[PDB]
């Protein structure tokens, strides 16, 4: 699960973070085991430091904890952070890894959405789909 | 410590044949037309292909070489055509009436009609450049001496020249020693600002102070003696401030009260010339070296005394701000963009205050009579000085994409800045407002008040008076320390916050510029423009890394045009496009301060004296009731002197004419860019490839047009190059009509 | 919320994939052959529309086509 | 000879206008930089700036760049029209016939020379029966030029900067009280071409028609 | 942590001023609250408009001046009144149930700061005319 | 003299109510 | 039947290099959709010069 309550990192700033859209509907958090005490920028401001944790991190939207879970595997290279998204006033847990797995790594078990059987210069006409509940672009 | 490589760089041409060899990119060939303009955009950021910080700081060392030859070779031109193709001599005889001149064109289809009658025997294009007056205040009273500084310039030229082949590709400094800060600024201080402005000194005693005093007194440019014949006739040296019988032991002995005579504390303006008086810059340029000299041992060496500026950083931190400056030096030492950003804001700073210091302090004499130059030596350093204001929050926001560390600037001054942006910005957002209503909604009420009839209800000097008491106040603390806080000076700093007023031949020198209503709205306009110019350029520099729209911008560059059409769209986001969106907003800033400047002292500062002591101005007093609206910004100042720059075809100024319809075009030619986006184009050029390849001959080289982010930039050096343009057309055409 | 599409002419490369800074995007096993993949869009209630995973598509002209939809709270991208 | 060169100034404006109006309806189903526009509409932003860059890619961005050409191109037309008439109404047709064969007769003997009473309709000697035309003249250049703030300048810069503004509002009491009901955000990218150019071309005409009226009817 | 801690942030000098200010405070009724902020600001809105208007020196200056002010008290009971139809449409809950939060008596604001509101513009008409 | 009323009417009173007409129409909900 | 390295043309009409010539680099020896690999002397807007055509969209000008 989310596991909060967890310590929030050693901070204490950021006038750019977590206003009042977070206290009526969906905010987010990431949550990741940070190997050492480093210093790593924000997607709000720069810094904090990774505590030993159990390290979590309640940010704005879900943009901002995939930006900041590439930095945390690009300049750290700690793979396991975990992002969500919270109960009763937020929508869904688990956001990512869905799967389990990394979305650019392949899983059997996965089901094709959004796909389209063609090319898009075999799309149909708009004019072909005038006054109708089809879209020109869906299969 | 000094330790050097010897030959990093062999000197061939094999490189030369290869376009963009720097760069693994660019060291393939070109696929497209956009391989062109890639090119030549990042031969000059050293810091993007090559990643050594030792191999980018010898190529930053060189380039100031090259850089310092370019302007020696200019200099060797503006000397020269000093000496052959200028009227300096006879100018000398009489530097009122007769017009500095250069630049003699040659008799083709008709631009020798530009040679005009500037004076004496001469036809040339009168200049503006204050090449004359700069050239009496050195002394320079034959072409023989301007022949000599313009072979003097060009050895110089080659001199950087060959010193940015030899510390590059014979013998290149390592990492450490340009990392030494504190021994490069012991010696900039001491041997480049101390002994230059102690040499300077040193000229201005023995050759430029002998030479004046003859011109004061009026013999002839001719019979004045020689400037090496005041160091041998000692006896020529003591006829005029005879204090040179006694030599230097009046300065050893520290009886310096002897030389109160050529280094004296006059403080103000020449009755004879309306400059600046060189004995006060003698005295001047001597206390800058002194003051200049000792600064430079200041800082830590290799011999144990000194302060390090490491440890001023450390130890210079508060309870409000954290670790304090605790990180800065090694921000300083390792970016050279972060250098680059603080050097061009205090050297366009600089600039500015150049030009505010000089027409109101002439340094140079007869410069404050030729309106012709005084105005145009100020409008020339607030724009290059501002141009440097905007490369300050460039080069800044360059820092924070790639110099930046989050490991280093951890509670620091950096990071707490970077953790209130919001605070910042928000706060700047609404004096931007503020400021934008309560100054430019002050002449939308006067508009409208004196279209609906009612003067009595605008902001006037006859009406709702909104004096500048503060200014006034500041008006009446410098205009009275002559005698009582600057006691030994016999006059004031400057005439323009009150005193009398400096005639030479018939023109004002110099008058105090008194400040009114109509003051109190420009000064206002200038902060309210300077503010929004701070508010795009910290915007950029605050948010180069990440946002609440995009936390990623960092990963994408200093220099990309969008992150898409989604979240809404954000188009502009970079902190390149700050600094794009600033150069507009410095161009709004700076024209109204030229406008301002303009009109000011053409109505209120500069004009005939009679021979009574009345004043009658250029145009005659009307910046105090018709600067109070924007029609009278449009019809007694842009519509009515814009009356010398159309009318002038068949004279003259027939070039100015042409360079101001030749920059309303460009301008105009900016929008096509600006206005524009890159997708329409690549589709015209994709019908215009087709008939190319109808014909057979479509190149290899893809035609394609030019880049968002180039786009942006080709319109905006049009816009600037477009608008500049026209008003450097309109101010010469102008003041060499009427002053 | 915006429609992401994916057409039958993906590579597999994965690079849409990784350029998605939401992650709308994920491989999945393609049926055609049992050996190679195809993008899906199986989030696309978090899609941006940024369009930095077309930009990432090496085939020419896109196998995945962002059609930009309805606006909502998380789609313009606001914290607010 | 000055009848000549504008007829082949208008002659320009007519084929530009055209051209990117053809070029803008004959690619509107698509292109080689966008082979499946049909599918987004007439009117979309753009489509990222992938594939070398694509701003302005739609049909209606082609209809927003002729907006600029007809315009210039009508006032070539009426700036014609009425330096022309002007002359012949004063019976002293000269000046027309003379400076017109040059531009810089254009902007001295027509547009400096005819605004003298215009600019004159209010100044701080008293106001005319011109006070109207010569508010609405000013009116029309600051609203020309504020659509050029929309134009130069994108979504991107004033969504970043409105984040502030509403951190601003939510963090200062007694003004936290009080709560939007829509969320602010920045134009849109199609939206800000149509607002830009709304204000150009609203200020376009207002100035010229201030010009036109008050020049005309203050000499007869 | 979210929000940053500043050494001037939450001190009791500036913090106490918040929760006395009629639009925090625990034991108004907003009727009450409202009269209060009316009263307030009515009594400055006459300030600038009998010394800045179109009609200064006259009978004449007092009277017409303080006629706007009460203008803008009803332009502003408009706008109470149509920022409450618009932020309360069924007067929507919220987590902490304040006058501002969920309206729940927000008719009583409005009338109470057009009574305040014209009243301190009459009252300040007594000390400029009169007194 | 019935210019001197009507003016104030459609130039203040009745933009007034207009945009109070149309302010509460966009922010209802269903 | 098409051959590696055999000049083609194409016939994708959404495709940059519509009507002109290719060369094949490798054809994939399976049931793989659009298995035909054509390289390019001229590169689209994305700077590629290869991708995957069918045997439908390709001919055997030669
Ligand atoms: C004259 C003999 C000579 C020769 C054969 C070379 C050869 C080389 N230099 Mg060296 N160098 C020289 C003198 C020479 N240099 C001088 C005089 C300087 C001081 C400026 C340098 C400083 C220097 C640096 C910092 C670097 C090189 C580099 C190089 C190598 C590649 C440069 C190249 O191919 O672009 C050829 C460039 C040109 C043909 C353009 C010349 C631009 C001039 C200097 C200024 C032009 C400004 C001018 C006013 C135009 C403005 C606009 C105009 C309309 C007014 C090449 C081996 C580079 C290198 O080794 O990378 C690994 C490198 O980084 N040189
Ligand atoms: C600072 C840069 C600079 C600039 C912009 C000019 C510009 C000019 N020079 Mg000058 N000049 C300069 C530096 C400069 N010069 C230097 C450093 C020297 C000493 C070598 C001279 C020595 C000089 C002489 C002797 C003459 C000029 C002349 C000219 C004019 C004609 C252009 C020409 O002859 O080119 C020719 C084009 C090329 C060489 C293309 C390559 C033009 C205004 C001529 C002039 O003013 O005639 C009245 C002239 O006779 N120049
Ligand atoms: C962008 C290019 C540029 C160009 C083409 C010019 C052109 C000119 N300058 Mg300007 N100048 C510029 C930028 C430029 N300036 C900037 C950015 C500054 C601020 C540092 C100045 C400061 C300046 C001064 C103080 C003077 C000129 C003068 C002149 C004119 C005479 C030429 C000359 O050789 O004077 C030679 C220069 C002098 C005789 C004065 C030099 C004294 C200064 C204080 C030395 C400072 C050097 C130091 C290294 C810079 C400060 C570094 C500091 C920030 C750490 C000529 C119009 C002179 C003038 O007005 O002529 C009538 C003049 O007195 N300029
Ligand atoms: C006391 C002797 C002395 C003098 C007269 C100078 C003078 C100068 N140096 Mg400095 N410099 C010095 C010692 C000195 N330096 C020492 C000891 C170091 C190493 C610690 C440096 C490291 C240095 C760098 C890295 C640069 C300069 C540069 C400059 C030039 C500034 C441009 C200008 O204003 O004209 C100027 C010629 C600039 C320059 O033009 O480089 C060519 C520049 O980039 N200097
Ligand atoms: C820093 C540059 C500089 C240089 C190179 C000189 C050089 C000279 N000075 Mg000068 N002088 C200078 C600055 C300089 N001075 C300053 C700053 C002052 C004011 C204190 C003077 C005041 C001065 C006087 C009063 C005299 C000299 C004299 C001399 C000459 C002989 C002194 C000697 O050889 O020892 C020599 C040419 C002597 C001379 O021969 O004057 C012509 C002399 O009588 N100097
Ligand atoms: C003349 C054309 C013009 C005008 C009026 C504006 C106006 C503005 N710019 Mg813009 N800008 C322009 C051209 C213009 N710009 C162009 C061409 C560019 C492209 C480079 C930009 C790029 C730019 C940037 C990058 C930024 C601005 C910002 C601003 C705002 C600054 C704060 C301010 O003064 O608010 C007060 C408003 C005014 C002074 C406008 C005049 C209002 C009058 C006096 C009062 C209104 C009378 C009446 C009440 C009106 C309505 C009546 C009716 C309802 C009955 C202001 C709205 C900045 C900003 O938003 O900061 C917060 C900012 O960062 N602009
Ligand atoms: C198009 C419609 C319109 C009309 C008819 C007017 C009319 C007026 N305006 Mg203008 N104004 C307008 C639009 C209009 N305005 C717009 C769009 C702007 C923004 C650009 C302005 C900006 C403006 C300013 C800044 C000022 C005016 C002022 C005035 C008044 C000048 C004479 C006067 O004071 O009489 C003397 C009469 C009085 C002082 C009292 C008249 C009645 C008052 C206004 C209301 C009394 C309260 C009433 C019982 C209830 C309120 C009515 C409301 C609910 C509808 C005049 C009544 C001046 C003024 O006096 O403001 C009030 C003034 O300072 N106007
Ligand atoms: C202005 C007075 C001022 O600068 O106070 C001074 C104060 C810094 O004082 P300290 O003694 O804490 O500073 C020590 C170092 O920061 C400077 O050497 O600045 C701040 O508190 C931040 C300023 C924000 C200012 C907001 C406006
Ligand atoms: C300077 C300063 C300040 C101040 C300011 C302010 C805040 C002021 C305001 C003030 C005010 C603003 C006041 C108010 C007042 C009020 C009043 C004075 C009222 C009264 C009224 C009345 C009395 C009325 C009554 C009535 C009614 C209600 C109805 C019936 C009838 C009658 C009319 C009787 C501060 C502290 C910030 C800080 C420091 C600085
Ligand atoms: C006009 C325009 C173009 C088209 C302009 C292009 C492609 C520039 C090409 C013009 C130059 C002058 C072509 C030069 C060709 C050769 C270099 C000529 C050599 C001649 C020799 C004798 C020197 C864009 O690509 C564009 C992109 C983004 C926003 C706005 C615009 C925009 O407004
Ligand atoms: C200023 C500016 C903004 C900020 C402006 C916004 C968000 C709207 C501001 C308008 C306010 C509401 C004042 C409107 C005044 C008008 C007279 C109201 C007209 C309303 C009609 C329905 C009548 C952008 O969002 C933007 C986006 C893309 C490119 C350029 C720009 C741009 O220049
Ligand atoms: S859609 Fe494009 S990026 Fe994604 S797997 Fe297919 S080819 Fe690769
Ligand atoms: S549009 Fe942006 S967020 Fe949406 S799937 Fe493509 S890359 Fe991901
Ligand atoms: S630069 Fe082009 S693609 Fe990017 S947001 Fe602007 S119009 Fe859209």
């Amino acid at each position: 699960t989310l596991n909060l309550n967890a310590p929030t990192p050693i901070f204490g700033g950021s006038t750019g973070g977590l206003l009042r859209k977070a206290e009526v509907e969906e905010f987010y958090s990431i949550t990741w085991t940070g190997k050492s005490e480093t210093v790593f920028e924000l997607p709000t401001g720069g810094a904090a430091i990774m505590r030993a944790g159990e390290n979590l991190l309640r940010l704005a939207r879900k943009e901002q904890c995939i930006a900041l879970g590439a930095q945390l595997k690009d300049k750290f290279k700690i793979t396991d952070y975990k992002i969500y998204r919270v109960y009763p006033s937020g929508e869904v847990q688990f956001l990512h890894p869905k799967d389990g797995v990394f979305p650019e790594k392949v899983n059997p078990g996965r089901v094709a959405v959004g796909s389209n059987k063609r090319r898009i210069g075999q799309n149909p006409d708009p004019a072909k789909l005038k006054f109708k509940g089809q879209e020109t672009f869906d299969s | 410590k000094i330790v050097i490589d010897k030959d990093p760089v062999s000197t061939s041409f094999d490189k030369w044949a290869v376009p963009g060899h720097f760069s693994r990119t660019l060291a393939k060939g070109p696929k497209t037309t956009t391989w062109i303009w890639n090119l030549h955009a990042d031969v000059h950021d050293f810091d993007s292909y090559t990643s050594d910080l030792e191999e980018v700081s010898r190529k930053i060392f060189s380039a100031h070489f090259g850089h310092l030859a370019v302007v020696f070779i200019w200099l060797s031109g503006a000397y020269f055509h000093g000496a052959r193709f200028s009227n300096y001599e006879a100018w000398l005889s009489n530097p009122t009436t007769i017009k500095p001149s250069a630049q003699v064109v040659w008799p083709i289809v008709g631009q020798e009609i530009l040679n005009g009658d500037v004076g004496g025997g001469f036809q040339g294009i009168q200049i503006t450049s204050g090449l004359f007056q700069m050239w009496r205040a050195s002394g320079i009273t034959t072409e023989l001496q301007l022949y000599v500084t313009a072979i003097g310039a060009l050895v110089m030229a080659a001199l950087m020249l060959f010193a940015g082949w030899f510390h590059y590709h014979k013998a290149a400094p390592k990492l450490e020693w340009f990392q030494n800060a504190e021994s490069m600024m012991n010696h900039h201080l001491g041997g480049l600002f101390g002994l230059g402005s102690l040499s300077w000194a040193g000229h201005q005693i023995h050759v430029s102070l002998p030479v004046n005093k003859l011109l004061d007194s009026g013999v002839s440019p001719q019979e004045i003696p020689l400037p090496h014949e005041f160091i041998l006739n000692k006896d020529l040296i003591a006829q005029l401030y005879p204090s040179f019988g006694q030599g230097l032991t009046p300065f050893f002995t520290l009886n310096w009260n002897e030389y109160s005579d050529f280094l004296t504390f006059k403080g103000g303006l020449n009755p004879v010339t309306g400059g600046l008086w060189l004995s006060d810059s003698a005295h001047h340029h001597l206390a800058i070296a002194v003051l200049f000299i000792v600064a430079g041992h200041m800082y830590r060496t290799n011999w144990g005394i000194g302060h390090s500026m490491k440890e001023m950083y450390d130890s210079h931190k508060g309870p409000f701000t954290g670790e304090g400056h605790k990180g800065v030096y090694e921000i300083f030492t390792n970016s050279w963009h972060a250098q680059l950003s603080l050097n061009l804001a205090l050297f366009g700073s600089l600039s500015i205050i150049v030009a505010h210091h000089m027409y109101s302090m002439p340094p140079y004499p007869y410069l404050a009579t030729d309106y012709a130059t005084s105005l145009c030596l100020f409008t020339h350093h607030v724009w290059i000085g501002g141009f440097l204001i905007v490369g300050a929050g460039a080069h800044a926001a360059i820092f924070m994409v790639r110099d930046y560390d989050p490991a280093q600037n951890y509670n620091n001054l950096v990071d707490r800045v970077l953790r209130h942006r919001d605070a910042i910005i928000s706060h700047l957002n609404w004096v931007c407002i503020f400021l934008g209503f309560h100054s430019f909604g002050l002449y939308i009420h006067n508009d409208t008040m004196r279209a609906l009839g009612r003067p009595q209800d605008m902001f006037s000097d006859a009406a709702i008076q909104l004096q500048p008491v503060f200014a006034q106040w500041v008006q009446g603390v410098n205009s009275a320390a002559a005698g009582n806080t600057a006691p030994n000076a016999l006059a004031n700093a400057s005439y323009a916050f009150g005193g009398d007023i400096v005639s030479v031949g018939g023109k004002v020198a110099m008058m105090p510029i008194s400040l009114g209503t109509a003051d109190f709205l420009v000064h206002h306009i200038h902060a309210f423009t300077i503010h929004v110019t701070v508010l795009i350029l910290l915007k950029g520099v605050l948010f180069a890394r990440n946002s609440r729209l995009i936390p990623d911008k960092a990963n994408l560059g200093f220099r990309f045009p969008c992150d898409g059409p989604g979240r809404g769209g954000t188009c502009q986001v970079s902190a390149w496009d700050h600094v794009f969106l600033g150069l507009f907003w410095m161009y709004n800033s700076l024209s109204v301060v030229l406008f301002h400047f303009s009109w000011k002292m053409q109505s209120d500062v500069w004009g005939n004296v009679t021979a009574d002591g009345a004043v009658s101005h250029i145009t005659g007093n009307n910046f105090a009731q018709g600067a109070i609206t924007i029609n009278g910004w449009l019809r007694d100042f842009l519509w009515a002197q814009a009356s010398q720059v159309i009318q002038s075809y068949g004279s003259a100024l027939s070039a100015y004419g042409l360079m101001f319809l030749g920059a309303h075009f460009i301008w105009a030619f900016s929008l096509m860019f600006l206005f524009s986006g890159r997708g329409y184009w690549q589709e015209l050029i994709e019908s215009i490839v087709w008939a190319h390849n109808k014909l057979k001959f479509a190149p290899s080289i893809q035609p394609r047009a030019l880049s968002i982010t180039q786009g942006r930039a080709v319109g905006v050096a049009h816009y600037l190059l477009g608008g500049i343009a026209t008003t450097w057309s309109f101010f010469h055409a102008r003041i060499i009509s009427v002053g | 919320a915006h429609t992401v599409k994916i057409y039958d002419t993906c590579i597999g490369c994965t690079q849409c994939v990784r350029a998605c800074p939401t992650d709308v995007l994920e491989m999945v096993p393609w049926d055609g052959c049992r050996a190679n993949q195809i993008a899906s869009a199986p989030r696309t209630e978090d899609c941006v529309g940024c369009k930095r995973c077309e930009s990432a598509c090496p085939t020419d002209f896109l196998s995945i086509r962002v059609y930009l939809g309805a606006e909502t709270t998380r789609s313009m991208g606001l914290g607010y | 000879p000055g009848d000549f060169l504008v007829h082949h100034a208008i002659a320009l404006g007519l084929h530009t206008t055209t051209l990117i109006l053809v070029k803008g309806a004959l690619d509107a189903r698509g292109s080689k930089l966008m082979p499946d526009k049909k599918d987004f509409g007439y009117s979309f932003p753009c489509d990222g700036p992938g594939r070398g860059g694509t701003c302005d890619i739609s049909a209606w961005d082609a209809f927003y760049l002729a907006v600029f050409w007809m315009l210039n191109t009508i006032g070539w037309t009426t700036f014609y029209w009425h330096w022309k008439h002007l002359g012949v109404w004063q019976g002293n047709v000269a000046q027309f016939n003379e400076s017109s064969t040059y531009l810089m007769g254009w902007f001295r003997d027509y547009l400096w020379l005819n605004s003298s009473q215009l600019i004159n309709g209010y100044n701080p000697f008293g106001m005319n029966n011109l006070s109207v035309w010569a508010w609405m003249f000013l009116f029309g250049h600051l609203i020309w030029a504020t659509g050029f703030m929309f134009l130069i300048s994108w979504r991107g810069y004033w969504q970043e900067l409105i984040e502030t503004l509403v951190w601003a509002h939510e963090r200062t009491p007694l003004a936290n009280l009080v709560r939007w009901k829509d969320k602010p955000v920045a134009l849109s990218i199609v939206q800000a071409r149509l607002v830009g150019l709304a204000h150009f071309a609203v200020g376009y005409i207002v100035t010229y028609a201030a010009f036109l009226i008050a020049s005309t009817a203050s000499k007869f | 942590i979210g929000h940053l801690s500043t050494p001037i942030s939450n001190s009791s000098a500036v913090n106490g001023l918040l929760a006395n200010l009629p639009a925090y405070r625990k034991g108004l009724t907003p009727r009450l609250r409202g009269l209060e902020i009316g009263m307030a600001h009515g009594y400055f809105l006459t300030g600038p408009f009998v010394e800045l208007g179109p009609l200064r020196n006259t009978d004449g200056g007092i009277l017409y001046g303080s006629l706007s002010a009460v203008g803008l008290v009803v332009i502003l009971t408009a706008c109470l009144a149509l920022y409450g139809k618009a932020n309360f449409s069924g007067s929507s809950k919220s987590k902490d149930a304040t006058l501002w939060e969920s309206g729940e008596g927000w008719s009583d604001f409005v009338s109470g700061w057009l009574i305040g509101g014209a009243g301190s513009v009459g009252f300040a008409y007594l000390l400029l005319q009169y007194i | 003299n019935l210019p001197s009323i009507l003016v104030p009417m459609v130039g203040i009173v009745l933009p007034a109510i207009v945009m109070a007409l149309l302010f509460v129409y966009i922010e209802t909900d269903e | 039947m098409v051959q590696r390295g055999s000049k083609v043309r194409i016939l994708r009409k959404e495709s940059y290099w519509y009507q002109e010539i290719g060369t094949v680099a490798s054809i994939d020896q399976s049931g793989i959709k659009y298995p035909v690999i054509v390289r390019f002397e001229k590169v689209n807007y994305s700077n590629v010069n290869s991708n995957n055509f069918s045997l439908d969209e390709v001919v055997e000008v030669e």
